[PDB]
């Protein structure tokens, strides 16, 4: 049967702090671990 | 056989215990113990910021309650004693006595922000000020209950000669208006499973022989009663009397039947508090008797979806133990237009009539709108794939964006259905053509 | 088992005696004696100099009875004979005979001046001119009450099928119009209270099931009943269907348990007769017997009264004990107040829709007015003692007169609330404003 | 105790037999066989030149169906499955399961060339298309019988409270409009008879407890119904709201006395099929079961007549007798002027809002008004020869034609009535006085 469901995403589509403190989160972790 | 009690929304009995719940809505509940011969009553609010919750003495012995966000109002149905009490402190409470013939008496009461309402067993309506000041005298059908929100009030009205029946009214301080008087109600009555179970669930049919479970104004002003059969009823087009019209928006046995991984689990029961937009509040109780007790349990949250599915075809379908059914992608999109198409419809009343309340449920709409297209699409695509050109070209009708009526051209080529693209241009075109007319 | 009738109003049953009445208004009477298996009729009149009184045998057993200032209507329900008797000779006695199916009966007839009507247990309505030259035949609800004047009609119709009810219609030259039809009628029937049926009491609702007494038109053309209640109820709005209410304007059982003292007597009766302004129109009947009995005795007047009081605190204010209670007197402003604001709407209606009927009712409603001012004065001077500026300020809004408000800015002087005086003086101000404008 | 059936119009019981008719009206009828575990249905049409009769083998026990001029709809009150058939080969076949809940029934079902519609015992109406696309759900009381025509749809509703109802209402394409909503319905009901359990009757009221036999809009789209009494009821003036009412305009029992001779041949009854002008449609079915037998008997036709007839008169006035009674011309001719005003009035009405739906009602119209007239003159006539003058004018003011005045003027000459001749003269002189305005 038809598939339209690439049909329907592509009807239906038509940097900041909080990341900021993400990347640190992660830059943390990493380091205390790594030799 | 029937007989006449009192009632206030979403109370409890006492059962075995010294205490209850007088009655229950979106701002808050009042409880009340028997202390000997005395009576201890308190009141709770949901905004405790707003609000303080307190508590105080009663020693005669009130069976009646109303809440609203100015003010609490208290009955005694055989005495005829009242009391109204302001949330405020500035404005001190008053009290009164009304008249009553012998064995009659109060049924129900309740109050918007500057009028006061007596109903009783023998038909008799009596209304007064905020300050107990006497306005009019009534004789109707004996009423079963009442609510209010603002000056909208809505009421219910019952006899073995007259049948069951509704009234709809406007107390505005410009003037009072009246939309419906004492007009036929279609609900379902509980009074064969009462005469014939012996389900040793008398006591709550004693405590409410209509079995009317509660009733309010949604939180945009629309009737709403949720039924003996726990099914929750609206009123639609009200402001239209020749349009106006009862819809069954939600039936809660389906959805634990459904939840349930299709089973039986009558020991469950829904006890329903207010109705927000589109979502139920509700408590979940578990156990022999169908009420909640103390301390009150958190509150629960559900969506109101059409009536459309069968049992024994979700089953078939559906054909870890306990998982959810599983149902037709055809169900679940027809489910969604419906419940779009409503919603957008009364949201639209709404908007047209009394205005946006915040500046954003414009945007509420449009979404609606984009669901309703969208699930139409997913239906239309169905029926294109079972080369129902005729099913099809009927369902593209009720499309509404060029969007859509494009996608729709696209599904056809993907059906390989030309004469099909050919009368969706033809569709297209005309659209088009009262677009630019 | 129940049991359809025959009927006309303010007739009596024969007891065991060998005569009775078959109808009686403010116009006059109709009497009937038996003479072995032919009976006597007489039409007999309170104002006998205008209408000559006359008899005449009936070989026929009429059984349906009406009268008018014109002549009078005799029917007989089982063969379906009629005859119309003018008072004067210039117009002719005349007799028809209706058709009937296999135990249809007539129940009800009713003539005017423009129109005449009969209505049979099977529902089925005819009318007639005043020579019997049908006009129309329809089909009803069971149809068991029937009044008139002029081309307004009221109806009362009953199954256990279809409930209790009433319909409101005026025959005019351009159409018959209906007002309401088969409309749920809010009135206590006699059988609610099943326990009662002794011997006596028995005869009188085997001859009247439905228990009213009577059933007619006001002076100023308005619908009224009395019932089973022993209560005269009116209905209001009527000339505007959207607003239609029956209020209760007068119970007998009040006012002869006043008059007696405020004591339970079991021995006095009221029959009405027809409403004349602010005063029914009544024959006082004693003893078993509820019904009226030969000589007919001279006819008296009892004054409407709101009900809105409580007996067992008019026994502790009144604490020659058997004459009638001293009220207090915010009770009696209370009671003056509400009943002088009924009586000036409901004046008002007539006049607005039909004109001074009488020639000086503008008289009767400026006199109405400094009535509800004063009440409302005293109600107004008792809150100020009270010193409940709130509601004090609220009573100052519902006056009237300026007169009145200068006068209540002299009473919140003598209380001592200058805010009030202020605020008073505020609202006079502002009508002061609506009265430029 | 009490419990609702499904109902197919004009279908007959089995009768202790292996066949029956599921419905029959004026395109054709339904005919069903028992064949072992299976049923064989056949499609037969009063126009099998333009339609083609066929036959298939029921599987699924449709104890509902319902015929139209495009195709043939089955149902299934258990089951809840339905299916289409259209006539012709340019549209398919298809089925669908409605979602009924334990304890529900379809009770009956429509069809029209736009809609498709359902109705149960527990009050739910749902809506689809003639491919099943569904559009709408909604509540009322229980549904007990449906039929349609274009847009218009006319509803039966009985509650044991609510007592027995009826809705008009049209789904309009911008929207769907109640003329009337659940308003009271007047039919006569058979059961509370002991005489009801004869053998035939019994079986009938066991297959349809209602005792309808069928309903149906008249040639001009009015609704009309044929009930347990054997009368056949029209919904007179229901494009008018003051003035809709239910107009008894043919009672069969009546015409088979007469027709017998003034006899009593309860061995003939008669089945409904369709109204055409003033001419019923219908099966005279003879024997003791009162539905049509095996094969089916011929159509037949009746008029409509107003009820002026009295058995004892007639005799008298009669007084071979086999042959139908005489009618004497005052009764002739009260008939027909009552007759002719009907039907002059329901045209008018027809034309004004549906048109000439037929290219010669303008001239109907016209033969009817002279019928009219010459009726009134009829009665005229007899009047002046009863020397009553006033009967005279009063009649003279109901003719229409100055001809007809012009006519009465010579009739009165002749009856030596030079009063009356006067009289007719000023009013003859009025009428072209107001000619001339």
């Amino acid at each position: 049967d038809i598939n339209i469901d690439d049909i329907l995403a592509e009807l239906d589509k038509e940097v900041s702090p909080q990341q900021d403190f993400s990347d640190l989160m992660k830059s943390w972790k990493n380091e205390r671990c790594s030799p | 056989k029937f007989r006449y009690m009192p009632f206030s929304p979403a109370g409890t009995p006492f059962g075995f215990t010294d205490r209850r719940y007088l009655t229950m809505n979106e701002v808050g509940y009042v409880s009340t113990v028997k202390n000997s011969e005395q009576y201890s009553i308190t009141v709770s609010f949901f905004d405790v910021g707003r609000f303080r919750e307190y508590h105080f003495e009663d020693l005669f012995g009130y069976d009646l309650c109303f809440l609203n966000e100015k003010g609490t109002l208290f009955g005694q149905s055989k005495t005829g004693q009242i009391q109204y009490r302001p949330h405020d402190s500035i404005h001190s409470n008053w009290t009164k006595i009304i008249p009553l013939q012998a064995g009659e008496r109060i049924t129900s009461v309740a109050a918007t922000p500057v009028r006061v309402i007596v109903g009783t067993s023998l038909g008799y309506f009596r209304s007064f000020n905020q300050f107990g000041v006497p306005f009019a005298v009534e004789k109707t059908s004996p009423i079963v209950a009442l609510t209010a929100q603002n000056y909208r009030v809505f009421s219910v009205h019952y006899s073995q000669f007259h049948g069951l029946s509704y009234s709809l009214s406007e107390l505005g301080t410009s003037s009072k208006r009246y939309y419906k008087r004492e007009c036929p109600l279609p609900m379902s009555l509980p009074n064969i499973n009462s005469d014939m179970k012996k389900d040793a669930n008398l006591d709550y049919y004693n405590f409410n022989p209509m079995g009317i479970k509660s009733l309010f104004f949604s939180s945009y002003g629309d009737p709403c009663i949720f039924g003996s059969d726990n099914t929750l009823l609206l009123l639609s087009k009200w402001r239209s009397p020749e349009e106006s019209k009862w819809l069954p928006i939600l039936d809660s046995n389906m959805e634990i039947w459904k939840m349930s991984g299709g089973k039986e689990t009558t020991d469950i029961h829904v006890w329903p508090l207010a109705l927000a937009y589109d979502t139920l509040n509700c408590i979940l109780v578990k156990g022999k008797h169908i009420w909640p007790e103390f301390p009150l349990p958190l509150p629960s949250e559900m969506e109101i979806r059409m009536p459309v599915f069968v049992k024994s075809k979700l089953l078939e379908e559906n054909k870890e133990e306990d998982k959810e059914i599983q149902i037709p992608v055809s169900m679940a999109a027809e489910e969604e237009y419906l419940r779009s198409k409503v919603l957008s419809e009364l949201l639209t009343d709404t908007l047209e009539n009394d205005g946006e309340m915040y500046g954003n449920e414009n945007e509420v709409l449009a979404a609606l709108n984009g669901a309703y297209d969208k699930a139409l699409l997913r239906l239309f695509a169905s029926a294109c794939s079972d080369q129902n050109v005729e099913k099809a070209l009927s369902l593209a009708h009720e499309l509404k964006q060029d969007r859509a009526l494009t996608a729709a051209v696209k599904i056809s080529e993907r059906a390989e259905l030309p004469s099909l693209v050919k009368k969706i241009n033809n569709i297209r075109e005309a659209r088009y053509e009262q677009q630019l007319k």
